[PDB]
């Protein structure tokens, strides 16, 4: 649209309480099943087996005079034990667990900015025992 | 489908001894014998499976026919994997023309398998149409 205010339409991202500014937002929905291919046959089958586990991928940026301290704090938060609450900019609140966080940080090529490529997975609670 | 020939037998001879009360000597040492035959195998592949209780004529022939059904049912083993998931003794018509099956077979086994990703399939092992 012509009068689309982005930051009034995208939610400010944050994981486990710590807030940050995100640069991308993805998702990996799906529906998994089997696929039957009976021999010598002009026919095919399909069987729905359940829900494909959701996964989110983000890219956070840090462009500030103290981006090193912010990135260190964000690393310390991401390595906290157990899954926590994530605010996906376009999917709202979910419960995810961090799975990888690459921290690109160059000096003689681009000093000042630090990028973090984050990879979260829908982590739903369980009930210990045999549920 | 696999109908081999190393697990078949033309003549099964069952011998043994009589364990009744009073019966002794020849009538309990000599007579008891029986020779059942499977007129499907071919050449003379003999055998002798001996008996281990009260060897009557019917007892002999019956142990004989039991094994003559075991060896028979092992000499045409048809494992089929079907799709979605009642056949532990069921008979079905099966048609696999390329291996020449047009016959009514008994499912000896039944295995349901599952795994949330790519499965839900049933493996049947069947029984020969002599």
């Amino acid at each position: 649209g012509p009068c689309y205010n982005p930051d009034a339409e995208y939610l400010p991202a944050s994981f486990k309480g710590f807030s940050f500014d995100a640069d991308s937002s993805d998702s990996d929905h799906g529906r998994n099943g089997a696929e039957a291919e009976f021999v010598f046959g002009e026919r095919t089958g399909y069987a729905d087996l359940g829900i494909k586990i959701k996964s989110y991928q983000l890219r956070a940026r840090f462009q500030t005079n103290d981006h090193i301290a912010q990135t260190n704090a964000f690393i310390a938060v991401l390595e906290s034990p157990g899954p926590g609450l994530l605010v996906h900019p376009t999917r709202g609140t979910v419960f995810a667990a961090c799975r990888s966080a690459r921290v690109t940080d160059s000096k003689v090529d681009a000093a000042g900015v630090t990028y973090v490529e984050l990879d979260f997975v829908e982590a739903n609670s369980v009930l210990s025992g045999f549920g | 489908a696999e109908q081999s020939e190393d697990q078949a037998n033309s003549q099964i001879t069952v011998k043994g001894h009589r364990t009744q009360k009073g019966v002794w000597g020849n009538d309990a040492i000599v007579q008891p014998v029986q020779t059942v035959a499977d007129s499907w195998v071919g050449a003379n592949i003999p055998l002798t499976i001996q008996h281990y209780g009260d060897a009557t004529n019917e007892g002999l022939q019956r142990r004989a026919k039991f094994e003559a059904d075991r060896r028979a049912a092992e000499s045409k083993s048809v494992s089929v994997t079907v799709f979605h998931v009642w056949d532990i003794g069921t008979v079905h018509y099966v048609e696999i023309p390329p291996e020449g099956i047009f016959d009514v077979l008994e499912c000896v086994s039944l295995t349901y398998t599952v795994d949330a990703k790519s499965t839900l399939e049933t493996k049947l092992e069947l029984a020969p149409p002599p």
